[PDB]
């Protein structure tokens, strides 16, 4: 498997997937123009992966809205991207769930899912998708699963997989979020095989506590997200050392299907080089989770890491060694071998040394107990259901999410407390 | 509305 | 002549058949395009009448990344292109897709492939197999093909070569369950099966090397070594082992229980400074000490059921029976009950061969001891516990299910190796 | 029925219709089916201005309706911070506890409302 068609959908599906481009294309020596200016052939290699022979991003830009295709238009590399591959209305999701999934969102989907084939068809073989989104929405929440489902429904043997920004009021307070988040998170369990939980609380936190920011902004949380990515992405993109597509990462890291919801990490953190006793140390911390959830309250089931930089690789398998075998206690013991190690040797702009870390913990719980909380207390005052019901939802659809997600949570605390 | 069911994506294992 | 076609099976397997056939071209005297300045090796390669010999060797991945270097490299004149097969997207680490959806995609192609090699043969003995055992192709595929040429062979011995899976090298989760699935389904398909252990391998490299992170390259040049000092007697005319057949004869006489230990001495660092040449008798007493086996386990442990001593190079028949004698008086060698207890030995008086700028010093004589010995159950059983502690949870189990295989063939599997276990508990109980 | 007409009015902040339904005798404090006034469904959706007004002229602050929602509770859950003051200013029960056990500072804090959170606390709700 080679090839990757990216989607990005809604305003948050497309800034983050424009800072994805942007970073990767810096990685890869791909100017803004679709030039390529880097300095060794090591960048080219599997350039294919993300780009379509001048090098031009396999990304289909989706929204519901006007506005944001101007804005990524005129962005950094907004002109790497196919003309053609830009798919907008003019309506609007207006942070409707049940607009994007059900009426905006279903009249605009073919008309996607005919450049999604178009691109599909031009691809060697077919790696799977991968689509940037965020959950408290209405385009890439509603619009996002239902082209999920759509891509399933068509590509039912590829790989789906997903960045997925979750709401926190510390970022945006409305309160339909974890309504949107709900209901897209149903989604998610049933129809992606790996997704990235990219916790906006945990954005902010870092930014706000980390980097000692007072008032991130997007931008701010943006550059946590565009570097997790870049990390998670590096073995895909960089010649390895490691033969493996998306299949053969889903396969290691998910043994329950539904629990396929991943906490990224990044090291070092950034809006002096650390050594690896420091990369090892600050990958594990919970300061350096992208999803709010705190991994010493759980266990992890399965664990990649992925190093950047020239390095010592005996001073990393021993740093990870002694932090299993310190730590025995939070990490299932049934799943043997489950911390694996990965390293490239070509670190990413602006740094020496680097490692992205990839959890499927059950700590990850507590990030759905959180936005469970919150849907509990709107739903049960019935606040605003009309604006879903209204759009032809079922309410029962509401209910049958919540009931989904509350699953995920007791699956998850069951292994958590799972011996062997 | 059709909306998706519980366990419907299990189906695919 | 009494030809034998070597098939390699996945990444694992087609990269030590790259290192295999290197090695044999060097022992030889073959150049990578074939040339060279009724000959026995003559077996393992065909001979054009240009002078061009070929190697009877299949090479077949589901991927092409591999084998593409094959096709590139400095090899890429000496196989047949049509030898080297490759899919487009792989098993994905797992068996039943290697098994069932992919592997059966490609498994006629294949086998149309080996079908034009055998009938090159006019007396075809049998098939060598290289695999992993916890890749999704080496494993899932190779129990596919092995099935397979069970039937279009029948009467055809079956060899194989599997690498066992280690931590210290490049496992991965899914592979315990890979290798009981692979070891089920191939048990009744291979009348004898050689295992390298990863960790052995890596062990070896890093000790008697000083490769402190040994390479595929390292690892695959010393597996080639061992493998080479099996394979001798094929291609050198031997009288001992001279046909495939001679191996099930030789090592197994319990069916089920057809996995020999091989231990290789002497390992040695071309770094290392002058010293002299090891006798005989140490090059046989290394054959006794763990640290020199393809497997990590306690052969003080285990009764043996048949043993046969590969030597190579500068060997004079007396000073074995000699060395052989010593370690009858001094080792403590138990067989089980009903197994004759000779040691049988072969010589081949060719220089043993190395890569030239390798890792390995060129030495003046090597041996390969293969033991079938119970202590290799302890192989078995590590790898059991670790498909247990998943399976328990059935972790990782939907990933099978999913690619055209049922729950029940976990059990059936893991049921056969814990029937195994129990052929080497029954063999060797006092 | 005014009753009605009034409640949909200031669910929909129509804020003449409010005064005319008024002027015509409309009931300040009618209740839907649910026990809903037209206090909780502009505390509710963010009405101000209606707000204000049906209290000028006796709504009851501490309705509650069937589930024990007083119109701070859904204030304070939706996150209408000036309404939250206005409902204080004119009694509200800050301690107000629903059916399911929640204060307006609870459902406040669930949802992340932090100012409407703070002016809680400095009007004396528990914790
Ligand atoms: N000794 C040795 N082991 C190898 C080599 N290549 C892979 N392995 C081992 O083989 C196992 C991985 O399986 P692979 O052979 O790479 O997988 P595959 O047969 O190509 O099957 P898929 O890639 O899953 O389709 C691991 O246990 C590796 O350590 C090699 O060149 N030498
Ligand atoms: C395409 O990129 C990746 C692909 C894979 C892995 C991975 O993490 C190190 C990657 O980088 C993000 C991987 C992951 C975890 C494993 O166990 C938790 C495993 O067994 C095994 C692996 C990988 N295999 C090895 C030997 O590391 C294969 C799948
Ligand atoms: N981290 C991050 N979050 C965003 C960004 N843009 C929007 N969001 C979040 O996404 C949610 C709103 O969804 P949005 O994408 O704006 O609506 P959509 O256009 O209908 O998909 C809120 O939780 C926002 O905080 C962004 O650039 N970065
Ligand atoms: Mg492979």
């Amino acid at each position: 498997m080679r090839e990757i068609v990216h989607i990005q959908a809604g305003q948050c599906g497309n800034q983050i997937g424009a800072k994805f481009w942007e970073v990767i294309s810096d990685e890869h020596g791909i100017d803004p123009t679709g030039s390529y200016h880097g300095d060794s052939d090591l960048q080219l290699e599997r350039i294919n992966v993300y780009y379509n022979a001048k090098y031009v991003p396999r990304a289909i830009l989706v929204d519901l809205e006007p506005g944001t295709m101007d804005s990524v238009r005129s962005g950094p590399f907004g002109q790497i991207f196919r003309p053609d591959n830009f798919v907008f209305g003019q309506s609007g999701a207006g942070n409707n769930w049940a607009k994007g999934h059900y009426t905006e969102g279903a009249e605009l989907v073919d008309s996607v899912l005919d450049v999604v084939r178009k691109e599909s068809e031009s691809c060697d073989c077919l790696q799977g998708f991968q689509l940037t989104h965020s959950l408290g929405g209405g385009t890439g929440s509603g619009m996002g699963t239902l082209l999920i489902s759509k891509i399933r429904e068509e590509y039912p043997d590829r790989i789906m997989n997903t960045f997925s920004v979750m709401p926190s009021p510390k970022v945006s307070d409305t309160v339909v979020e974890p309504y949107n988040a709900t209901l897209s998170v149903h989604q998610l369990v049933e129809n992606t095989d790996e997704t990235y939980c990219i916790d906006n609380e945990a954005l902010y936190d870092i930014c706000f506590r980390t980097l000692k920011l007072t008032t991130p902004t997007y931008g701010d949380l943006n550059h946590l997200v565009s570097a997790t990515m870049s990390g998670v992405t590096t073995c895909l993109r960089f010649p390895g050392q490691l033969n493996a597509d998306l299949r053969k990462l889903a396969v290691n890291m998910v043994p329950f299907p539904r629990l396929h919801f991943f906490m990224p990490g990044f090291a070092p953190l950034t809006s002096r080089a650390l050594t690896v006793p420091e990369l090892t140390q600050q990958m594990f911390d919970s300061k350096n989770m992208m999803a709010a959830c705190d991994p010493r309250h759980g266990r992890y089931l399965t664990v990649a890491a992925i190093f950047r930089g020239r390095m010592s690789m005996k001073e990393v398998d021993e740093q990870m060694l002694n932090v299993q075998n310190k730590n025995s206690s939070y990490f299932v013991e049934w799943i043997p071998n489950n911390v694996k190690t990965a390293v490239c040797d070509i670190p990413p702009r602006g740094l020496k040394m680097s490692a992205t870390f990839i959890g499927n913990s059950t700590a990850i719980q507590e990030l759905f107990k959180r936005i469970s909380e919150q849907f509990t207390a709107m739903f049960r005052r019935k606040a605003f259901l009309h604006w879903y019901t209204g759009e032809g939802m079922d309410e029962m659809e509401f209910t049958e999410a919540e009931s989904n997600m509350n699953d995920l949570v007791s699956e998850y605390q069951q292994y958590q407390d799972a011996t062997a | 509305q059709p909306f998706l069911k519980r366990g419907e994506g299990l189906a695919r294992f | 002549m009494r030809e034998c076609i070597s098939i390699h099976v996945g990444q694992a397997g087609v990269q030590i058949g790259n290192a295999c056939w290197e090695l044999y071209c060097l022992e030889h005297g073959i150049q990578p395009d074939g040339q060279m300045p009724d000959d026995s090796f003559n077996t393992f390669f065909s001979e054009t009448g240009a002078g061009k010999h070929v190697p009877r060797a299949v090479f077949v991945d589901l991927e092409p990344t591999v084998i593409d270097e094959v096709r590139t490299g400095t090899y890429r004149q000496l196989f047949h292109p049509e030898q080297l097969i490759t899919g487009k997207e792989d098993a994905a680490n797992n068996y039943a897709r290697g098994h069932y959806t992919i592997g059966k995609e490609i498994i006629d192609l294949v086998l149309d492939r080996i079908r034009k090699l055998a009938d090159q043969c006019t007396g075809l003995q049998g098939f060598l197999v290289f695999h992993s055992f916890g890749g999704g192709t080496g494993s899932g595929f190779t129990s596919l093909l092995m099935e397979r040429l069970s039937v279009d062979y029948g009467k055809k011995s079956k060899l194989e070569f599997s690498i066992y899976p280690a931590p210290q090298v490049s496992t991965a989760v899914v592979e315990p369950y890979n290798s009981i699935l692979t070891t089920h389904t191939t048990l009744e398909h291979s009348d004898c099966a050689f295992m390298v252990d990863n960790e052995a391998i890596y062990d070896i490299c890093r000790r008697n090397l000083d490769i402190e992170r040994p390479t595929y390259t390292n690892l695959n040049r010393l597996i080639s070594q061992i493998v080479s000092s099996i394979t001798a007697s094929l291609r050198f005319d031997g009288a001992l082992n001279v046909d495939l057949t001679e191996f099930q004869t030789n090592l197994v006489p319990y069916p089920r229980i057809h996995f020999p230990l091989a231990t290789y001495a002497p390992v040695i660092s071309a770094e290392k400074a002058y010293h002299e040449q090891l006798s005989v008798a140490e090059i046989t007493n290394a054959c006794f000490e763990p640290a020199n086996q393809m497997v990590k386990c306690d052969p003080r442990h285990g009764k043996y059921m048949a043993c046969c001593l590969l030597y190579r190079g500068d060997v004079v028949p007396k000073d074995v029976n000699a060395a052989i004698a010593t370690i009858k008086t001094k080792r403590s060698i138990q067989f089980v009950d009903w197994c004759p207890t000779g040691f049988k030995v072969g010589i081949n008086y060719q220089p043993p061969t190395v890569v030239p700028g390798g890792d390995l010093a060129k030495v003046q004589r090597a041996v390969c001891m293969l033991s079938n010995t119970t202590a290799i159950a302890e192989a078995w059983a590590r790898l059991d516990h670790k498909f247990d502690l998943m399976y328990a949870k059935r972790a990782f189990v939907h990933w099978y299910v999913g690619e055209g295989m049922e729950e029940g063939e976990f059990s059936e599997a893991r049921e056969d190796m814990a029937a195994l276990e129990k052929d080497y508990e029954e063999v060797g109980v006092d | 029925d005014l009753g009605k007409k009034l409640l949909e009015a200031a669910r929909a902040g129509q804020d003449d219709e409010v005064r005319i339904l008024m002027a015509n005798g409309a009931d300040v404090n009618a209740t839907d089916a649910s026990g809903l006034t037209p206090l909780h469904l502009a505390a509710t959706y963010g009405h101000l201005e209606i707000v204000e007004v049906l209290l000028k002229h006796g709504a009851d602050v501490n309705a509650i309706d069937i589930m024990g929602s007083t119109p701070l509770h859904l204030a304070a859950l939706i996150g209408h911070l000036e309404i939250v003051e206005v409902l204080l200013k004119h009694g509200a029960d800050v301690n107000a506890v629903d059916t399911w056990g929640d204060t307006p500072l609870h459902l406040a804090a669930i949802m992340g409302h932090l100012e409407i959170v703070e002016v809680l606390l400095k009007h004396g709700a528990d914790v």
